[PDB]
């Protein structure tokens, strides 16, 4: 009925593409992407909107005077006048002006940190009939004006700016009992063992199993339940109420196709009853919907859930190295009542942050892959790329020692399970296969985006150091990539970037000090000769030479 | 706000008039009524009616030479909303509706007369164009350019100073005797304005010589001549010994009074250059002889022969229509 | 060596060398002990101390 | 006097790392008076070793 | 009378070839011991001075086939 302080609510408006108000709402990526843009909720019915990347959060709303002497140094209910703070739901970035153009409006961004005065946003309706002071209700339409720029949030021809023209801004409210299942959040389907989806590089990923064991830990086994609706999509999660499920690492929805069988297909092809199933507590067949958070119906850890499809009565169960596949048939066994088990908000942040890794360095491939074989201009992405590849060392940056011990522990506990998602997923492979194309001339492309080409490499190593620093297993896998390391090791262009990922691979990996050789440890050495003196060798010669205690002798 | 609501052209003029003057007055206006000026902006897709609005507008947030400020903020505010790329399509119009080029004269002038506070300078430094205008209104003339200053000194260094400078076309086209000679008299207050390498400077302190030499229209001239004076104050020393040079010909053609206060002006400039010199050293010894026959030629004489105390004391510490 | 502490990045390499040929030495590597006494002269290390 | 490589921050006599193997040097300074290009590694006892010169010259091989 | 190629092949004894022609018997003797390829100069022009039958990267360097000449880090001035 209204809204208040930390409620999550989205942006919603309307554009005119082809006699249609495209009801749009704010979209803006983060971890990879600090700009905004659209995501139309209109076709919800073939190619479903990424809800994930549209709420926001209402952090704080105080009015603009109780801000300024704040900013010179409780469920509050937002009423108009106020500037109210904007984070990311997923991200944790607060939104913002921004100082730059896409045209003398500024643009609008996801910054990081609360401290000035673009992340503020005061809230004006364009309506004679509600006035200063009066409560938000939901579903009010508004104008969004900044307190740094003060230039309005305006839905420009189709892109996003802070404007001096105004644009109604529908708020569409998502969610406001712990221990309860709630749409949107995305988890794991336990069995008693759990749901999963091929590895890595293997099918493009499309296949549906059970599976025991230490997949359960994987992001492989997570699950978003996203409603159909777009308003009070954080409702909690009755039985019978329809949820689009979506696979979390591939970005694909898991759909019914009568064709073949239960698969994962992408955004486009899923339409609602080839791809919507609902929860039930028996296996029988026997509510449309409510506006609110609505009943706190099924718990995480107790509920034996049955799973439903919606357009045939379809349920979920398997066939029979445990590869159990999983099926959809008219009866099943009793061993379809599927347990659930809710993910941690940084095991989900990880793996969405994943498909962000998958998307963004994919279309990096396959532009390489077009600049490799013909010269003269596939869409080659180079700042996007580099926004995230600072990003991600910045995602994998090491506690500081100016931590607190037991926040340090838990943040290197974090760390791990941060690292040990994109092994499993074989990030770690998807980088080392960028820095197999790019290293392929020496500064082709157009070389305003291909002059960070050197920037670039440097910052990949970096990034594929800091995903091994602290584990066993990830350096022990590779295992198989060192000799190709030391390959590209006389190089010269990034050379320290080699052996910076070199160094903190020998100090964990009693496996792979094991596996080096003469001719490789020459070539070590020999690149003291190619770099003059650097010490960063040595201490790489004390690595080979010495363990993690012992001696390797033959070294 | 009744008289407001009828200007639609003088009515408008009465609104102005009732306003100019008084601080009193300006501060005590409200808003809406400054907003039924814009709206009627707003209509001019096409003009000459603008410009009456601008006017009044220009009236309304200025009024003593400070800035009124709380008319000004919210002048602009509503101003970016509706204003309503345009600099080079405006450069089209000159060498064409007289009523454009002088339209966007007084718009420019509406933001030059106004300067959290640093906002407003921002989306004044949104609007690069300022050399564009600079360079058209060399060539109807006076009134565009003058704007332009007031708003690019408000609004938006030294090497900056000198890439502006036909300001020497100014000058040198005194000698023409109309529309000119209603420029050069507005481009003596206008001088004043660039008072707040040296090769290229010392045309430009020729060129304010040469517009020294077009005064050697009064109470102008004073005004020149106080930005001459505060010119050689402000400047190297024999670059300011070069300007001294052609001031040294301007000194032997002085010995009319305008001259030798020009004079009078380089002579403590003289006193100024004596400390740096402790050439033409040796003619400034010469001038201050020639200064000796100007007290062969001899109550405004003793303001004369004072400022020659200070050429006698320059001179000994070098001694230590054409 | 005694100069060579403003010589910071020479400074830092011979350092890694200490290490290094310390490190060679891991607990009994006395063929390569042997070795490196011809390296690094312990009557030049009595002069260290 | 000794031998120190050139770093960026000098009078801006330039070293330019060029690969078939070359390096440029540049004057366009207000520096004319000694310039004692000396490569940083020696021989010791077929292998031809080029200087191109555009504009005197002292080529030498110095212990 | 632009260009000059001032060449001093190496390998024990020295030899030089000035734009590709003998200006030989040259100060040509040392047994065993060290030389730095030096270019002296009193900077007359800019783009004044460029560098480079076996090639002078393979002499000096670990690698000793290594025909082409594959420059390093450490050809420093």
């Amino acid at each position: 009925q209204f809204l208040r302080t930390d409620d999550e609510v989205v942006l919603q408006c309307t554009a005119t593409i082809h006699k249609e108000q495209q009801k749009l709402c704010l979209a803006a990526e983060g971890f990879g992407n600090r700009l905004c843009f659209l995501e139309s909720t209109s076709n919800s019915k073939n190619v479903p909107p990424d809800l994930s990347i549209c709420t926001f959060v209402l952090e704080q709303s105080l009015s603009v005077r109780a801000l300024q002497e704040m900013l010179a140094n409780g469920h509050r209910t937002l009423l108009y006048g106020h500037a109210i703070l904007l984070r990311h739901s997923y991200s944790g970035m607060y939104l913002c002006c921004l100082s730059t153009s896409r045209k003398l409006a500024f643009d609008v961004g996801l910054q990081e940190d609360t401290t000035g005065e673009a992340c503020w946003w005061t809230i004006h309706p364009a309506s004679k009939q509600r006035s200063e002071g009066e409560k938000v209700r939901v579903g009010d339409d508004l104008i969004l004006v900044s307190v740094s720029s003060e230039r309005y949030l305006h839905l420009s021809y189709l892109h996003v700016d802070a404007a001096f023209q105004q644009t109604l801004w529908s708020v569409a409210p998502i969610s406001s009992a712990q221990g309860y299942l709630i749409g949107g959040d995305v988890l794991r389907l336990l069995h008693g063992e759990c749901l999963t989806v091929p590895s890595g590089e293997h099918e493009q990923r499309r296949t549906v199993h059970y599976e025991g064991g230490a997949v359960s830990v994987h992001a492989r086994s997570l699950w978003r339940l996203e409603t159909l609706r777009v308003a009070w999509s954080g409702s909690h999660i009755r039985w019978g109420q329809p949820f689009r499920l979506r696979h979390v690492t591939t970005g694909k929805y898991l759909s019914l196709m009568e064709d073949k069988s239960l698969l994962l297909m992408d955004k486009e092809k899923a339409d609602v009853k080839s791809t919507a199933f609902t929860f039930r507590s028996s296996k029988e067949k026997l509510r449309k919907e409510v506006d609110g958070m609505g009943t706190s119906e099924i718990k995480y850890g107790d509920s034996v859930c049955f799973i439903q499809h919606i357009g045939t009565g379809l349920w979920l169960t398997y066939q029979s190295s445990i590869q159990r596949k999983a099926i959809m048939h008219h009866e099943g066994h009793m061993d379809d009542g599927l347990n659930l088990s809710r993910s941690q908000h940084e095991e989900s942040r990880t793996a969405r942050v994943i498909r962000s890794t998958v998307f963004l360095f994919n279309r990096f491939i396959r532009g390489l892959d077009a600049l490799s074989k013909k010269a003269k201009t596939v869409d080659l992405p180079i700042e996007s790329v580099s926004l995230s590849l600072q990003d991600l060392i910045g995602y994998f940056h090491p506690p500081d020692e100016h931590l607190e011990h037991e926040d340090k522990q838990n943040r290197l506990r974090a760390l791990k399970n941060r690292q040990n998602l994109f092994q499993e997923e074989g990030m770690i492979n998807l980088v080392l296969e960028c820095i197999d194309r790019l290293h392929v001339y020496s500064s082709v492309a157009g070389r305003e985006a291909g002059e960070s080409w050197k920037s670039i490499l440097n910052s990949l190593y970096e990034l594929l150091a800091a995903l091994i620093r602290g584990n066993r297993k990830n350096c022990a896998q590779f295992s198989g990539s060192l000799d190709w390391l030391i390959s590209r090791l006389e190089r010269l262009e990034a050379s320290s970037g080699i052996l910076e990922v070199l160094h903190c691979v020998l100090v964990e990996s009693p496996e792979a000090l094991n596996i080096i050789k003469e001719g490789h440890i020459k070539s070590i050495i020999s690149l003291l000769d190619k770099h003059g003196r650097n010490h960063k060798v040595l201490d790489v010669l004390c690595s080979l030479c010495v363990c993690h205690g012992v001696a390797v002798r033959s070294n | 706000s009744y008289l407001l609501e009828n200007s639609s052209v003088t009515p408008l003029d009465v609104a102005a008039a009732s306003v100019m003057d008084n601080n009193e007055l300006a501060l005590a206006l409200r808003e809406p009524d400054l907003e039924k000026v814009v709206r009627y902006l707003a209509g001019c897709g096409l003009p000459v009616e603008g410009e009456r609005y601008l006017d009044f507008l220009r009236f309304a947030v200025f009024c003593n030479g400070e800035s009124v400020e709380e008319n000004a903020n919210v002048v602009v505010r509503l101003l970016i909303r509706r204003p309503e790329g345009l600099l080079a399509a405006m450069e089209e119009a000159i060498k064409i509706g007289n009523a454009i080029m002088t339209f966007y004269a007084a718009l420019i002038d509406l933001l030059g007369r106004c300067a959290e506070a640093i906002r407003i300078r921002s989306i004044l430094r949104s609007l690069g164009d300022l050399v564009g205008v600079i360079s058209i209104a060399f060539q109807f003339c006076p009134d565009h350019k003058a704007a332009m200053v007031l708003f690019l000194d408000r609004v938006y260094v030294q090497d900056f100073l000198l890439h502006l400078l036909g300001f020497l076309p100014d000058l040198r086209a005194a000698a023409s005797l109309t529309d000119m000679a209603l420029a050069l008299n507005r481009y003596l207050c206008t001088a004043v304005l660039p008072l707040l390498p040296l090769f290229a400077g010392t045309e430009h302190h020729a060129s304010l010589i040469d517009s020294l030499l077009h005064t050697v229209k009064g109470c102008s001239l004073t005004k020149a001549q106080r930005d001459s004076i505060e010119v050689c104050l402000l400047s190297r020393p024999s670059m300011m010994q070069h300007l001294l040079r052609r001031l040294v010909f301007d000194v032997p053609l002085l010995n009319k009074m305008p001259l030798k206060l020009l004079t009078n002006h380089y002579e403590r400039c003289w006193k100024y250059y004596c400390l740096p010199g402790g050439a033409s050293e040796e003619e400034l010894h010469l001038s201050r002889k020639l200064f000796w026959g100007i007290f062969d030629a001899l109550y405004e004489q003793e303001l004369f022969k004072l400022a020659l105390p200070c050429l006698s004391a320059v001179a000994g510490a070098l001694p230590p229509n054409f | 060596i005694l100069e060579l502490t403003e010589q910071e990045e020479l400074l830092k390499f011979h350092y890694h060398t200490l290490r290094l040929y310390s490190a060679v030495c891991a607990l009994g590597n006395h063929r390569v002990a042997h070795a490196l006494c011809s390296h690094v002269d312990e009557p030049q290390l009595l002069y260290a101390i | 006097p000794q031998f120190l490589q050139v770093p960026s921050s000098h009078e801006h006599i330039e070293v330019t790392r060029i690969d078939v193997t070359q390096k440029s040097f540049g004057s366009q300074n207000s520096s004319t008076d000694i310039m004692f290009y000396r490569l940083s590694m020696p021989i010791e006892c077929t292998y031809y070793y080029s200087v191109r010169i555009f504009p005197n010259v002292w080529v030498g091989w110095i212990t | 009378n632009n260009n000059g190629l001032e060449i001093g092949c190496v390998v024990g004894l020295l030899t030089f070839t000035a734009n590709g022609k003998d200006l030989s018997t040259y100060y040509q003797v040392e047994p065993s011991t060290k030389l730095f390829p030096a270019v002296f100069a009193q900077a007359t022009s800019p783009n004044v001075f460029q560098f480079e039958a076996g090639l002078f990267k393979s002499e000096h360097k670990n690698p000793v086939p290594q025909c082409p000449p594959r420059l390093h880090v450490q050809f420093l001035s």
